Parts: structure tokens; sequence; C-alpha cells
């Protein structure tokens, strides 16, 4: 698989291990999850790009 | 400039006492807005910027 320059959102596990991630550019969804830098963002109407 | 005096209605020094009352209705008047709400605005980032 190739590898380019992105942004992610990352979860560190108590470990440091990495368990989860996301990527913003992929899914209105995903680009809500990476603003509000979280895996749960609440339910409402949100504008998307 | 000239500011017009209001009803003068003087004061009896006896046990009685003066009063000024109406003689017609003239209802209604125009009223005041209260502006209870403002439009909503959304901004789509990376799209204007």
């Amino acid at each position: 698989y190739k590898l380019q320059p992105l942004t992610f959102l990352l979860d560190f596990s108590v470990d440091g291990y990495i368990r989860r991630a996301i990527d913003c550019g992929f899914n209105d969804l995903s680009q809500l999850h990476c603003s509000y830098e979280s895996f749960d963002v609440e339910s409402g109407v949100y504008s998307v790009s | 400039i000239a500011f017009n005096h209001p009803i003068q209605v003087d004061q009896l020094n006896s046990s009685y006492f003066k009063l000024s009352i109406p003689t017609n209705f003239s209802f209604g008047v125009t009223q005041e807005y209260i502006q209870t709400t403002i439009q909503k605005v959304t901004v789509d980032c990376k799209q204007y910027v």
C-alpha cells in the first residue's frame, strides 16, 4: 500500500500502542471526527465542506 | 426651540381639592419591535478560505 502525507486521528492506549485511527479526508463523518478530535461526536446536523 | 408646559392644575388651600379629568377615548397607537431572533449562518471552511 502506498503512503502519502495525511492527517490522522490516533488513539494511544495506556501502554502507548495505537489500536484505533481515523483519516480525516474520507467520510464527511471522519472529517467530523477529526474536528472535535474524538471518536464520539454528538448527534446533530453538521455543515460539511 | 420651545417646550410646551403641561396642563397646570393649581392646588387649593381649603378642604376641597381641584381635579382635572378626560373627555374622550381616542384609542390606538403605533408600537415597538423586540427582534427576538437573529439570522443563522454557517461557513464552509476549506471552501471560502
